[PDB]
């Protein structure tokens, strides 16, 4: 059988399911996206731009 | 003029009574005669808060808020006397009436400021 580090390789004569692994792959992507924004929202505090902006947090 | 019927669910009833655009005469004193106030309505159009900066330095400024307990805000119905004073100054002494109302804003971030929106006393 196919080794651990060659099991994508059913998708090189696969159009169909390649464009399926990248759709995967983008909605992954921008799930992080999303989560990273929300994740930092619930723990971003705007009160001080000055002494306290957002890249000291 | 207006009934019960005609305000009720309009937002009218936490207003004030308003007054023409003509209406800028003078009403006189005769300090002979003992007056009162049959009738004080007061209708918040804005609260504004102090900001708390932790950097006590800077020149703290009140901010806008927004409302969040709805048209329930007015202090009406305020009665006391109006008393006339020596130098002819006249000063009003709220006796009773619906003078406080307590009233929630919201800062900017979420943060609520309950108060006690009163003239007691
Ligand atoms: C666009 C980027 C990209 C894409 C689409 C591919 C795609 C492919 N690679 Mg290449 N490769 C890349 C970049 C990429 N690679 C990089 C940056 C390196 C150096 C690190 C390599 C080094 C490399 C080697 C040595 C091999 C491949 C192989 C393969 C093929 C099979 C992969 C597989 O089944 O893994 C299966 C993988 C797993 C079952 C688990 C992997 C777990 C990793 C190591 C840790 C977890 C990573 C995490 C989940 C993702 C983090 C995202 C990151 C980008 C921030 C496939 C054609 C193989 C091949 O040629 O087959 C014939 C092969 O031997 N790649
Ligand atoms: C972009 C991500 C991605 C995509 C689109 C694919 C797509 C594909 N994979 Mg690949 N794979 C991936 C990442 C991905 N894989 C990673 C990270 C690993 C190492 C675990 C593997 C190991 C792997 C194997 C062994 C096989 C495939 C196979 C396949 C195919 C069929 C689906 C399958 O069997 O998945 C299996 C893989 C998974 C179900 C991913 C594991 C899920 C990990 C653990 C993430 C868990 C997510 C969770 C919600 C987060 C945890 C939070 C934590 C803090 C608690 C398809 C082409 C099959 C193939 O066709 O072989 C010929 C196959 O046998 N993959
Ligand atoms: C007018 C024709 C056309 C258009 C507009 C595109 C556009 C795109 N292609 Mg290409 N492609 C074309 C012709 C076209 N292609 C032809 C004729 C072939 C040979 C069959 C290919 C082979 C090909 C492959 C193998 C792949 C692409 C991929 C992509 C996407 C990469 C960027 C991405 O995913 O952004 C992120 C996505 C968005 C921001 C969303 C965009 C909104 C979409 C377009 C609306 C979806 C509804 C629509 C009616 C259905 C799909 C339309 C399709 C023509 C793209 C992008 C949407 C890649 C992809 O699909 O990765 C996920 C990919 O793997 N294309
Ligand atoms: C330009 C940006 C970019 C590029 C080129 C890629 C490219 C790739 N991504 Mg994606 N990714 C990105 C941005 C990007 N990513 C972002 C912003 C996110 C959100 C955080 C993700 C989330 C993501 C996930 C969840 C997965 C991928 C995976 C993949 C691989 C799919 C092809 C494959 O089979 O490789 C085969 C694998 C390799 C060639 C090994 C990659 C080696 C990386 C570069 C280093 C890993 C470091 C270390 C050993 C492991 C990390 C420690 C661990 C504790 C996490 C490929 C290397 C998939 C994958 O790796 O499947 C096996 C996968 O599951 N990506
Ligand atoms: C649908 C449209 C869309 C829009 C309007 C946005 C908008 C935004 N995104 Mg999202 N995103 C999208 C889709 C979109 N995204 C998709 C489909 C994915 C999955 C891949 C993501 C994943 C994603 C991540 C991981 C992140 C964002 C982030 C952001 C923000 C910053 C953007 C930035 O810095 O780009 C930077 C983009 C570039 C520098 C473009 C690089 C272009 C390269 C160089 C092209 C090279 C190839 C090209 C063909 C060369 C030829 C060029 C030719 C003209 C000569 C912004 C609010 C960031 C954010 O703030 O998250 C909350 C962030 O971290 N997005
Ligand atoms: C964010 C989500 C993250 C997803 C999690 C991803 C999980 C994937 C983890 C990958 C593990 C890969 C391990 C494969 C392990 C493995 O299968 O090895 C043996 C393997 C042999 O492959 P063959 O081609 O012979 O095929 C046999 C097949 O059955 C294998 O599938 O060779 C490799 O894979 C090359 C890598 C070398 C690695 C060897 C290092 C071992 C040395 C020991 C190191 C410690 C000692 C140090 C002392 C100083
Ligand atoms: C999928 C996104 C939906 C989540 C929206 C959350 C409401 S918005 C949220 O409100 C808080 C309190 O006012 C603020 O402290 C915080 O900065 C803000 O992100």
């Amino acid at each position: 059988g196919l080794p651990w580090y060659r099991v994508h390789t059913v998708l090189i004569n696969d159009p169909g399911r390649l464009i399926a692994a990248h759709l995967m792959h983008t909605a992954l992507v921008a799930g992080w996206a999303g989560s990273m924004a929300l994740y930092e929202l619930a723990t971003f505090d705007p009160s001080d731009p000055v002494l306290n902006p957002m890249w000291r947090q | 003029t207006l009934t019960y019927d005609d305000i009720v669910g309009t937002g009218l009833a936490n207003k004030c009574p308003t007054l023409d655009d003509t209406a800028r005469g003078a009403y006189p004193i005769d300090s002979s005669q003992t007056y009162r106030i049959a009738r004080l309505c007061l209708q918040p159009t804005t609260f504004l808060v102090k900001e708390e900066p932790k950097n006590k330095r800077q020149e703290a400024e009140f901010v806008p808020t927004k409302l969040v307990t709805r048209e329930t805000t007015s202090l009406d119905q305020i009665q006391g006397e109006l008393k006339v004073n020596s130098d002819g100054s006249l000063t009003f002494v709220e006796e009773d009436g619906i003078d406080f109302q307590p009233v929630t804003v919201q800062m900017a971030g979420g943060e609520r400021i309950p108060l006690l929106f009163t003239v007691k006393n």
